[PDB]
């Protein structure tokens, strides 16, 4: 259904994504997340392929940050191509903690 | 016999490091070498004398503590090692002179 | 007010001349050691 308002909402989201600039280092959104306990558990649950891809992406970014350089524009992560690979692991970890917290109430 | 031969061009040695990090693998392999001279060179003999002093080791040798080589003795006593070997690989006018070893992840720094 | 004025400035010249030597040289020392890192190449080689 939804057309004109949605693309503008997406436009501000896409604008901010580019201004954030983790994509200039080849980072995905989920690579940049602060490692709390919920997050560390989500990393631990990642499958082999995704875990190893995550590390290479961090390494390549820390390497760039040391040299104070960025990737060629060709190689920046496109907002449309940004895979929220951690989110469903993290969501489930949060859901598990919240159930424990409800049981601890009663 | 006939035209177009090459003789061997000399091969530049570079002080350098390659690090294939693979944590899935149960033991680390490290090889380290300086530039040897060639096949031809008289001081290959004295380098080999020296390499024999450092020697080789393996976890299936008799003699932990009592082995003559201080590398072999300490590697056995302190469990630093599954194996090491000295080498002097020779090519025309260049070589690889040093040592290879195989060890646990927590033992590389001590072995070096 | 300031008997040290003349000594202060002679020392001052001696400082700037020394710092003009020592700052580029210590910089060159830090650049030497850091070279190993600043020119490092990474490759990712996963199975399949």
């Amino acid at each position: 259904a939804v057309s004109a308002s949605s693309r503008w909402l997406e436009g501000i989201r896409k604008w901010y994504y580019n201004a954030a600039g983790f994509n200039k280092l080849g980072l995905m959104r989920d690579d940049t997340i602060h490692e709390n306990d919920d997050v560390k558990e989500a990393i631990r649950r990642l499958p082999e392929n995704l875990y190893d891809d995550r590390v290479f992406r961090i390494k390549r970014a820390l390497d760039l940050s040391m040299r104070q350089q960025i990737l060629p524009k060709e190689q920046w992560t496109k907002y449309e191509e940004d895979k929220s690979y951690l989110e469903p692991y993290l969501k489930e970890v949060i859901r598990e903690r919240k159930e424990r917290e409800e049981w601890a109430k009663k | 016999d006939e035209d177009a031969v090459p003789t061997l061009s000399p091969c530049r040695f570079t002080g350098s490091q390659i690090c294939h990090r693979e944590d899935g693998l149960p033991l680390a392999h490290v090889a380290i070498a300086v530039e040897g001279p060639g096949w031809a060179h008289p001081d290959n003999v004295a380098l080999q004398v020296a390499n024999a002093i450092i020697g080789h080791y393996d976890c299936t040798y008799g003699g932990g503590a009592h082995l003559s080589s201080p590398l072999a003795s300490i590697a056995a006593t302190n469990k630093l090692c599954q194996s090491f070997q000295t080498f002097n690989i020779c090519y025309a006018d260049t070589g690889l002179l040093g040592a290879h070893f195989v060890c646990d992840h927590m033992s590389i720094d001590d072995m070096m | 007010a300031e008997p040290e004025h003349d000594h202060r400035k002679r020392m001052g010249l001696k400082m700037l001349l020394m710092m003009g030597l020592l700052l580029p040289l210590v910089y060159a020392m830090k650049r030497h050691k850091w070279s190993v890192l600043k020119s490092r190449k990474l490759a990712y080689r996963p199975p399949k």
